[PDB]
RNA sequence: AACCCCCCGAAGCCAGGGAGCCAAGAAAAGCCUCUAAGCACAACCUGCGGGAACCCGUACCGCAAACCGACACAGGUGGGCGG
RNA sequence: GCCGACCCGCGAGGGCGGCUGGAGGUAAGGGAAGUGCGAAUGCCGGCAUGAGUAACGAUAAAGAGGGUGAGAAUCCCUCUCGCCGUAAGCCCAAGGGUUCCUACGCAAUGGUCGUCAGCGUAGGGUUAGGCGGGACCUAAGGUGAAGCCGAAAGGCGUAGCCGAA
RNA sequence: UAGCGGGCGUGGAUCCCUGGAUGUCCGAAUGGGGGAACCCGGCCGGCGGGAACGCCGGUCACCGCGCUUUUUGCGCGGGGGGAACCUGGGGAACUGAAACAUCUCAGUACCCAGAGGAGAGGAAAGAGAAAUCGACUCCCUGAGUAGCGGCGAGCGAAAGGGGACCAGCCUAAACCGUCCGGCUUGUCCGGGCGGGGUCGUGGGGCCCUCGGACACCGAAUCCCCAGCCUAGCCGAAGCUGUUGGGAAGCAGCGCCAGAGAGGGUGAAAGCCCCGUAGGCGAAAGGUGGGGGGAUAGGUGAGGGUACCCGAGUACCCCGUGGUUCGUGGAGCCAUGGGGGAAUCUGGGCGGACCACCGCCUAAGGCUAAGUACUCCGGGUGACCGAUAGCGCACCAGUACCGUGAGGGAAA
């Protein structure tokens, strides 16, 4: 799947097999497949609560500058899923 | 609406067919057909009657309507094409040059 | 809205056969309780029922030319007067 | 011609009104009852005494 | 009207009966009981009295001429009684 | 549209006459095309042939008297005869959906006939605290707050809810 | 839609337009359930003698956003439908290549989400060779050109030129004031609101020096109007014979024409009827910058300063997509994986690359018109005339056929 800080789905690009020189010609054998974003769980603190993020491995660092953007950011009363929502 | 026309229940001239000048009151106006009455187009039914009840019921030579448009309107001088004039307040209709 | 539920009398040999008794039959409104026909009939004729007893007629499929047919749906609710009671209203 | 007469009379129901608007529907309802078992029975209607009534009613229920 | 004797007698009833066996044989509510919160002028429980008790089905066919088989089709159709 | 033994044309055609028909038609000269059918086991419809032929759907089986009626092998009644009788009798459930009962009726339906009918017209007819089901329970299963997963559509799924012979 | 039985209309009925009312039950269907049109409820009122029973009025689904003291709440919105058109996500195969695999069919068929009277796109990190152009979309052309291609089959641009339409805007950041909370109380940090700022002849912030108010410009928002839409109304001029069942034919003498379109009337009618030409009309609803008015907004020159100018972004490499581009010398645009900047001595592009020259200012958003379509209304046809034309001129998406998706007449 995809959402998050991150934004990216999983797209699909063919993937087309060569057989070949470069130096006396070159061809085939092409064929669709699926390409996915590197994607993972962030665990992390924030108010109470340990609040988690499917999200791709390029952004991880976006989750952390926005823990700190909350800090700055009224909230407790049991807010869980809420808080999350709160994020950006 | 839309439906009216010619005249209505008074005095008419008929220009026809069968009837080609006999003239006389309209005691009939149905306009869904756009037949009129007079005393011009009056044929035969040999019918007893249609509803068992009232035993006899008329051989009667009762008035065949008639296409609306085979009769015309008529006064001082007889049969006129009717025109529409507007009084002070209302609509009255004057014919080819007199009234009424 | 009490005139409602009461449609009109069943007219039937069946339907006097219980005059005679203390059963009242007729066409009630096909979404009224008993519950309702009760206090209905009772504020209609001023009389007290002691018992309402319902049921559906399915209507009939008449027909005519090609064009095909269905009747409408009805539902007798006979009523079972207080004792020695009576209603001269159907009693005709 | 009926219309003009009996609406007027029926916000002249205003001495008590909407309870009154109420109780005459009542009694008007009764009416058609009575009038449609008077209609069933055959012995005892002349038609059109109906309709009008259904009407002095979706009228009086205005 | 009589409506009484005698005999046979179930696979049904008493039923959650009994015995043996291995392949080891539904759940949940009703019902009973225990207490918690809450109430103990309530509320539960038993008797009696008075009252209340809706909605839908209810025709008819149903091993077939009324269901499934284009047909009043020698086919097909679960359960009970079957002297 | 029908008929012609006439006229013109090499011919496809055109003309003329008679009868039918009863409200449209469209010169000369040009233009434009859904433009000419005998065949496609062609498509639609009609009507033939086989042929008054095969069949009339279980070999349980008939017969007579009387009645009804325009008309009865075929409907009603009576007597005799035959067949079923763990059924070819009787009560449930399913499916069917007025086929139930009356009254009038026979065009078609009925493999014949029909006065009869399961057929046409009309009127009636189905009554429940206690039977069955719902204002009860749960089964497989289904649905499904949470939650998990999936490009979208969606998938899985706790509690609960629905689901019964 | 005749009939039986009764009524209503110049005290303007029927009927037509506009607004309102009522509007069972199901359906997004939303109190709950459910086998759609049925079943069962909680709460607050009401009805019956009415506690039990029933009915009546109201109200109670879910999600998202905002506000609120966690919360309970309160408001605004969403859901479903739509012939075709449109956009995004996904996406074939027959077939062509006279086999076939690249390629083609085709980003087509279709499935899915969304949009709407359209939708998209849209104010250059553009074009591409002229020290030129100047958003976007559409048509003509350029051009079957440039190119792409088992250089097979095939595919196939752009710039420019001629047209239609015409329009440009808001912000992020620096910087200032503020309010809130986090805390290591700091000239801070973060969040929210306000101001300020919006560009490529680079621009803005801040700091200096100067003339701007009464300058004028001005909407895409709002207000009024016109006009238009939804009922209508006025409208010219003919009569007699005559054959005929019937004139409108034939005959005689007339007339009208801003009207000799068309239809009907017993056959063949400018003058009989309905129309036609021309012209008039809206209380009500809809439409409406076309005209007017108003508001939001907007607009100066020099110098210094080097504070800001959209980040997992540019950029590079790996894997792919788009483009005329099929790995090709393969750029450009887009992006799944890895590394990973700078703020105008910044960056991107001009077909590897480098140097020169020149163009443009990415990583936020919005924008009418020109365009597409046709369920709907109307107009017209060298369009059909009942085996035609829509499947349906007729009671047809019916009868009938299929478990169903679905098929589908006759007349
Ligand atoms: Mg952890
Ligand atoms: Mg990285
Ligand atoms: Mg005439
Ligand atoms: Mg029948
Ligand atoms: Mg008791
Ligand atoms: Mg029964
Ligand atoms: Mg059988
Ligand atoms: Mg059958
Ligand atoms: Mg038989
Ligand atoms: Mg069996
Ligand atoms: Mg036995
Ligand atoms: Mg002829
Ligand atoms: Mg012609
Ligand atoms: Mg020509
Ligand atoms: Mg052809
Ligand atoms: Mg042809
Ligand atoms: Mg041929
Ligand atoms: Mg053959
Ligand atoms: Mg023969
Ligand atoms: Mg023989
Ligand atoms: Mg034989
Ligand atoms: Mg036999
Ligand atoms: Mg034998
Ligand atoms: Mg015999
Ligand atoms: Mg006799
Ligand atoms: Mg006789
Ligand atoms: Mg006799
Ligand atoms: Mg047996
Ligand atoms: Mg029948
Ligand atoms: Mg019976
Ligand atoms: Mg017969
Ligand atoms: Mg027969
Ligand atoms: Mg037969
Ligand atoms: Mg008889
Ligand atoms: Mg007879
Ligand atoms: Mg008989
Ligand atoms: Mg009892
Ligand atoms: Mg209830
Ligand atoms: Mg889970
Ligand atoms: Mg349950
Ligand atoms: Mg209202
Ligand atoms: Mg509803
Ligand atoms: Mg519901
Ligand atoms: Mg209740
Ligand atoms: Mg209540
Ligand atoms: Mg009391
Ligand atoms: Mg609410
Ligand atoms: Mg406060
Ligand atoms: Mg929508
Ligand atoms: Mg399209
Ligand atoms: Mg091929
Ligand atoms: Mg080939
Ligand atoms: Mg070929
Ligand atoms: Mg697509
Ligand atoms: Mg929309
Ligand atoms: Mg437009
Ligand atoms: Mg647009
Ligand atoms: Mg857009
Ligand atoms: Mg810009
Ligand atoms: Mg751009
Ligand atoms: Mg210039
Ligand atoms: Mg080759
Ligand atoms: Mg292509
Ligand atoms: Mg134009
Ligand atoms: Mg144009
Ligand atoms: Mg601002
Ligand atoms: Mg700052
Ligand atoms: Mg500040
Ligand atoms: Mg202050
Ligand atoms: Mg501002
Ligand atoms: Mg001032
Ligand atoms: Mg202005
Ligand atoms: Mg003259
Ligand atoms: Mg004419
Ligand atoms: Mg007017
Ligand atoms: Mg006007
Ligand atoms: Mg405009
Ligand atoms: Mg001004
Ligand atoms: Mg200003
Ligand atoms: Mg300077
Ligand atoms: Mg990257
Ligand atoms: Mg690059
Ligand atoms: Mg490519
Ligand atoms: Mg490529
Ligand atoms: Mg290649
Ligand atoms: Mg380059
Ligand atoms: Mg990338
Ligand atoms: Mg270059
Ligand atoms: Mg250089
Ligand atoms: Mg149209
Ligand atoms: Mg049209
Ligand atoms: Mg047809
Ligand atoms: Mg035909
Ligand atoms: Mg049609
Ligand atoms: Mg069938």
């Amino acid at each position: 799947s995809g959402k998050r800080p991150i934004v990216a789905n999983s797209i699909q690009r063919r993937g087309k097999a060569k057989r070949e020189g470069g130096v006396g010609k070159k061809t085939t054998g092409i064929s669709k497949r699926r390409q996915y974003p590197n994607l993972q769980k962030v665990r992390v603190r924030v108010a109470g609560q340990e609040i988690t993020f499917r999200v791709a491995a390029s952004h991880i660092p976006k989750v952390y500058e926005l823990v700190e953007r909350a800090k700055g950011l009224r909230l407790e009363g049991l807010s869980p899923k809420e808080i999350k929502k709160e994020l950006l | 609406r839309v439906k009216m026309h010619v005249k209505k229940g008074d005095t008419v001239l008929v220009a026809s067919g069968k009837y080609k000048g006999r003239v006389g009151k309209v005691k009939e106006v149905l306009p869904k057909k756009y037949a009129v009455i007079v005393e011009g187009v009056n044929i035969v039914k040999k019918a007893v009657r249609v509803s068992p009840k009232y035993p006899q019921g008329g051989f009667i030579e009762k008035e065949a309507p008639l296409h609306a448009s085979k009769v015309r309107p008529i006064c001082p001088a007889c049969g006129k094409p009717t025109r529409v004039r507007k009084k002070f307040l209302e609509n009255g209709k004057k014919i080819r040059v007199c009234a009424k | 809205t009490a005139y409602d539920v009461i449609l009109a009398p069943v007219l039937s040999e069946k339907a006097y056969a219980g005059f005679a008794e203390g059963k009242y039959t007729f066409w009630v409104h096909p979404k009224a309780t008993k519950t309702e026909i009760k206090n209905a009939v009772e504020t209609a004729f001023k009389v007290k029922v002691v018992k309402v007893n319902t049921l559906h007629v399915r209507g009939k499929k008449k027909r005519l030319g090609r064009y095909l047919g269905k009747r409408p749906d009805r539902k007798k609710a006979i009523v079972q007067v207080a004792p020695g009671q009576k209603i001269e209203a159907l009693e005709g | 011609m009926k219309l003009s007469e009996v609406r007027k009379q029926l916000e002249e129901a205003r001495k008590l009104s909407p309870v009154e608007l109420e109780k005459l529907v009542r009694e008007k309802k009764r009416e058609l009852m009575e009038l449609r078992f008077q209609a069933s029975i055959g012995q005892l209607s002349q038609n059109h005494k109906i309709r009008d009534l259904k009407r002095q009613i979706a009228r009086l229920l205005t």
